[PDB]
């Protein structure tokens, strides 16, 4: 059982940078007769299905363009993107067809970009919900770069670390920002005991956190 | 052009069996080969299975941990592809993708895939909150299972400015919520519509963010 390694599991450039991952092989790839390298390299966007990139360890697929590059021989390939674009975010896997199939374990690639503050924007709980028994708190906080941000749920005062669920979002291919989603899921009743909610977003892109608040 | 579209996926109970099966279009099927890889939820892709053309006597291979469980065949006559699970494992969770693959290249077309889930969980619909305040709207989906569901604005008109988090499992239960982000005119002005569906339970809410 070939198995393939990859490296760095992550990497972060600019628009216009050349790149470079590797891919590591614990078996020798290279056909001593026909001598091709049996590795190929896929990329998957955030969202849609593996695409073919190069097999035979530099031979493009179809369509493919140039802005690619694979190279190496034996156990040690390396994939080369040159004019990184917004568009090429995604996990890059290594696979090997040297004996039936195995794929690596992939990178990513995340487009560095200049810093964003991001939008928040803070939900009360829907009229729906309350009749149901039950009292979500959501909060936005959209667009912003790095994805590295704090979010804190304030209850009149007191902070609140119980009974939140966070959920970000891929880079967009489009602005390459990140959006993330806050939310307190408290009962009807203890959502009744209270006035002020907050939502307080403590992020780079600003000296003091950014607050935004509803009283009940 | 080539078209793989796989059906059948779907909540299944741990040790139950369940069939795949994927139609083939914009290529001639009876020459090439097939293949089935799949993707784990949060997890790098595996390959499954694999069948050779009637050139070959339809030779078929199986990876290590779905061996002797799963059963690959096809039918050159109506270009179709199917996968037979059986004796299902939870770790077969994930999604699985309809791949041509013809012997000595390399992977050519992957399908849009489908989605598999192994657990003794049951189907519950989700509960659809429409989120009411450039203005963002917003749009609470929780309590359902299983994964997945489907978030739209306006049937699809709305397409810019919308966020669709990543479903979140709590307490063995999914919450997600989309956002849109439409100028300050539009709305209450034009109506903004929550359209969500659940395949799991047949089920499509519309909800108009209404404020």
């Amino acid at each position: 059982d070939i198995q393939l390694t990859q490296s760095p599991s992550s990497l972060a450039v600019s628009a216009g940078e050349k790149v470079t991952m590797n891919c590591k092989s614990s078996q020798n790839l290279l056909h001593s007769i026909t001598r091709k390298n049996y590795l190929a390299w896929y990329r998957q966007k955030p969202g849609q299905s593996p695409k073919l990139l190069i097999y035979w360890a530099s031979t493009r697929g179809s369509g493919v363009p140039d802005r690619f590059t694979g190279s190496g021989s034996g156990t040690d390939f390396t994939l080369t993107i040159s004019s990184v674009q917004a568009e090429d975010l995604a996990v890059y896997y290594c696979k090997q067809s040297y004996n039936l199939y195995t794929f690596g374990g992939g990178t990513k690639l995340e487009i560095k970009r200049a810093d964003a503050a991001p939008t928040v924007s803070i939900f009360p709980p829907s009229s729906e919900q309350l009749t149901s028994g039950g009292a979500s708190v959501v909060c936005f906080l959209n667009n912003f770069y790095p994805k590295d941000i704090n979010v804190k749920w304030k209850i009149d005062g007191s902070e609140r670390q119980n009974g939140v669920l966070n959920s970000w979002t891929d880079q967009d291919s489009k602005d390459s920002t990140y959006s993330m989603s806050s939310t307190l899921t408290l009962t009807k009743d203890e959502y009744e005991r209270h006035n002020s909610y907050t939502c307080e977003a403590t992020h780079k892109t600003s000296t003091s956190p950014i607050v935004k608040s509803f009283n009940r | 052009q080539v078209q793989l579209q796989e059906s059948g996926g779907g909540l299944v109970q741990p040790r139950g069996s369940l069939k795949l099966s994927c139609a083939a279009s914009g290529f001639t099927f009876n020459t090439d080969a097939m293949n089935w890889v799949r993707q784990a939820p949060g997890k790098g892709l595996e390959w499954v299975a694999r069948i050779r053309s009637k050139g070959f006597n339809f030779a078929t291979y199986y990876a290590d941990s779905v061996r002797d469980r799963f059963t690959i065949s096809r039918d050159d006559s109506q270009s179709m592809l199917y996968l037979q699970m059986n004796n299902l494992k939870t770790e077969d969770t994930g999604i699985y993708y309809c791949v041509r693959g013809r012997d000595g290249e390399a992977m050519d077309y992957w399908g849009q895939g489908t989605t598999l889930t192994v657990s003794s969980a049951k189907t519950t619909p989700p509960s659809v909150y429409p989120l009411a305040p450039m203005v963002t709207l917003g749009c609470l989906v929780k309590g359902y299972f299983p994964e997945p569901v489907t978030v739209t604005w306006n049937s699809g008109s709305l397409s810019s400015g919308v966020h669709t988090f990543p479903a979140v499992l709590q307490s063995d239960l999914y919450t997600l919520s989309s956002s849109v982000t439409v100028p300050s005119s539009p709305r209450p002005s034009e109506t903004v519509t929550c359209n969500v569906a659940h395949p799991a339970s047949s089920t499509k809410v519309d909800k108009k963010i209404v404020n």
